[PDB]
DNA sequence: GCCTGTCTTA
């Protein structure tokens, strides 16, 4: 029962290049991929489900909720309008998996999966917000959608497992989904929002260069120099239409140009995208840059680089020794030799401002920490 | 035929089975590396060079009016008279292209060569997407004209279901004349060629190209048959001709190489799913007869022997680029040389 | 004014 495959379902109209049956399960991941000896090789096992399926399971198995969800909202359980479904899709690798006995021969994997995020019913010209989930980032919830033993650098593999569920995907976009859910037939209407997915894997699946590029934002054109001198007036201009243009670009190279002037042009979208993504940010990544900022400021300020330009390696170690000494005095925070969350959670704070003040002679850039701060 | 281990510098990783390696006034040329093309080498293709039983691939360039096309694995290459033709095969999205390729020398200054990559554009029977597919050039009345046949591809778009999204299918076994003048491909149905073919080897002498061994899909068979195919090219009205040949070779994915004027010699492949041709095949050509002869078999090492898939290409000068992959603590694949 | 695995630990 809380298996994909075992619930009756239609799309209306059905879903292009997808099968209509409803009872498949698992299915295997290569998806009819030529494996004879004259073929490219095959050296991965991959297992997944159907996509639509695999809403068809995971809608059912959170049934109650919704119904619970529709009444703490005072609407009936019975009502039938057309639900909308937040979709957050996900992939990442899974670094070593090998169990071992060393000599040790790595075995990498890749999880594909999908996250019901909220589910919404149109009652009125209003949205209301029946079932959202509350622990989104957890693993109880991020249902694994395809498995397979293969690397997320191995670009070859990575398209051929992937590209058949980016098709059921795609495919779902345009239909609606009907299926019995206690006793009364409901639609669903899906969004999916690709934001699973790591920088190394956005810039993979969207043809973006690798990370160390000039290139160094995924939302926009910017280069680490503009970035660096502009520093806050860019705007998300980047899409994966844009990128598949920019690619085709590359590709027919129409204004017969050098490469550096290719790539100029085309922003360092060398390589065909294949994943339609919405790369974001994480609260953590956020704090982190500041504290580093700041961290190297501090140390800066302690040496009073603003009126001396020069200092020899000395003369900066010991400035950063007395930073960390008078943090571990008085703030009691252990020196840390590795940028790392916390550390930018409890430096991020008022009182360490006070503290690296006690170890600056001027005020006037007492105030400006302040005010920085 | 000596048999020779090679060394690899640091960018091994590149090589992968489907590569094309593409000679130029004795100078080898590698295409079709594995993953998109690097900031170290934007256009996928390297200088080819063994010295002293080491392989260095070294980056190329390309000219101001070339185009950047994808790495390509299992496409149909041929030469021309120079120039190469490049047309299908499978980029590293998995997608099969329809374009064709020319690649030429725009400048060689210091030895350090350019390349100019052309896209041509073709209409009239354009052949559907494919790959392990043969492509070769015939010269009938003055006249050159392209002749491309067999391979594979996916489904098409009405019957493609994503639980078989990748399942390939031979194409219909139909002569491709392509006009790389005008751009343009006409179909031509024999009745002589009932099955599709793939992975097979085609061998192109003045208006004529033999096709030899392939693997068929729906009977999944490595047939021992030879064809000729003949082209009379009188004005702009071609007519092409097929007759079977007895004493045909069956072999999939073999290598071929040229000796000498009108003698080649085949090399590698598969004569069973799990069988690997060991023995080796010299083709003489007469104007109007082909003769198929057994040769004496290469000395290979355990590890050949043994190895249930080998891979590789002609480098041009009689001598050939193999590999085996190999598991235990250690490389990816292994490489040899083999001269003739 | 480099690229890019490998390695070292935090
Ligand atoms: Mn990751
Ligand atoms: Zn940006």
């Amino acid at each position: 029962v809380l298996l994909p495959g075992y619930h009756p379902f239609e799309w209306q109209p059905p879903l292009k290049n997808v099968s209509s049956r409803t009872d498949v399960g698992i299915i295997d991941g290569l998806s009819g991929l030529a494996s004879s000896v004259d073929e490219y090789p095959v050296d991965t096992i991959a297992k997944r489900f159907r996509y639509d399926s695999a809403l068809v399971s995971a809608l059912m198995d959170m049934e109650e909720d919704i119904l619970e969800g529709m009444r703490s909202q005072d609407l009936d359980d019975y009502l039938n309008g057309p639900f909308t479904v937040v979709v957050k899709e996900s992939c990442d690798g899974m670094g070593d998996v090998s169990e071992k006995h060393g000599p040790a021969v790595p075995e990498k994997a890749v999880r594909f999966s999908f996250t019901v995020m909220r589910i919404t019913i149109e009652h009125g010209s209003q949205n209301v917000k029946v079932f959202e989930e509350p622990k989104p980032n957890s693993e109880l919830c991020c249902k694994p959608l395809c498995l397979m033993l293969a690397d997320e650098s191995d670009h070859e593999t990575l398209t051929a497992i992937l590209s058949p569920l980016i098709a059921e995907r795609e495919a779902m976009k345009s239909s609606e989904l009907t299926l019995e859910m206690g006793g009364i037939p409901r639609t669903f209407k899906f969004i999916f929002r690709g934001t699973g997915y790591d920088e190394k894997l956005v810039r993979e699946v969207e043809g973006l260069e690798a990370s160390g590029s000039v290139y160094i934002c995924t939302l926009c054109d910017t280069t680490r120099l503009e970035a660096s001198q502009n520093l806050v007036f860019h705007s998300i201009t980047r899409s994966h239409a844009e990128n598949l243009q920019r690619y085709e670009v590359w590709r027919s190279n129409p204004y017969h140009e050098s490469v550096e002037e290719l790539r100029d042009r085309v922003k360092g979208v060398s390589a065909k995208p294949f994943i339609e993504t919405v790369p974001s940010i994480d609260a953590l990544h956020c704090d982190i840059g500041n504290a580093a900022e700041f961290y190297k400021i501090f140390q800066l300020e302690i040496g009073e680089v603003y009126k001396h330009p020069n200092a020899s390696k000395e003369e900066r170690k010991r400035w950063q020794a007395t930073l960390d000494k008078h943090l571990r005095k008085r703030m009691n925070l252990k020196p840390i030799m590795r940028m790392n969350g916390n550390f930018a959670r409890k430096l991020m704070t008022q009182e360490t401002v006070d503290a690296v003040c006690e170890l600056i002679p001027s005020e006037e850039r007492h105030e400006a920490l302040r005010e920085l701060m | 035929m000596s048999l020779q281990m090679v060394t690899v510098g640091h960018n091994i990783a590149l090589i992968q089975p489907g590569f094309s390696l593409m000679n130029f006034d004795g100078q080898v040329f590698f295409f079709g590396q594995k993953g998109w093309p690097k900031r170290s080498c934007p256009t996928g293709v390297f200088h080819f060079d063994i010295k002293q039983n080491h392989l260095k691939l070294k980056p190329a360039i390309f000219s101001k009016d070339s185009c950047y096309l994808p790495p390509l694995r299992y496409p149909a290459t041929c030469s021309y008279k120079h120039q190469y033709i490049i047309h299908g095969g499978k980029t590293p999205n998995n997608e099969l292209s329809d374009k064709i390729y020319i690649m030429s020398v725009a400048c060689k200054n210091n030895k350090k060569v350019t390349f100019r990559c052309t896209e041509k554009d073709l209409v009239g029977d354009v052949p559907e997407p494919r790959y392990g597919h043969s492509i070769d050039v015939v010269y009938s009345r003055g006249k050159s004209m392209g002749v491309l046949f067999g391979g594979r591809s996916y489904m098409p778009s009405t019957q493609r279901t994503t639980e078989k999204w990748n399942s390939v299918a031979d194409c219909l076994p139909h002569v491709f004349l392509i006009d790389f003048e005008f751009g343009c491909a006409t179909s031509y149905i024999l009745p002589e060629l009932q099955d599709g073919l793939s992975f097979h080897v085609s061998i192109a002498r003045n208006d004529t190209v033999y096709i030899l061994g392939g693997h068929s899909l729906a009977s999944n068979i490595r047939p021992a048959n030879l064809y000729r195919i003949r082209v009379d090219l009188p004005l702009g009205t071609p007519a092409v001709n097929c007759t079977v040949l007895p004493g045909g070779i069956s072999v999939s994915s073999a290598i071929l190489t040229q000796t000498n004027n009108d003698e080649f010699v085949i090399v590698g492949g598969y004569q069973l799913e799990n069988q690997k041709r060991m023995v080796c095949s010299l083709v003489s050509l007469g104007d109007n007869t082909i003769e198929i002869s057994e040769m004496e078999t290469p000395d290979w090492t355990s590890d050949i022997k043994h190895s249930k898939i080998w891979f590789g290409s002609n480098m041009g000068n009689g001598t050939i680029f193999l590999g085996i992959p190999g598991d235990n603590k250690s490389e990816a694949f292994y490489f040899y040389t083999l001269r003739c």
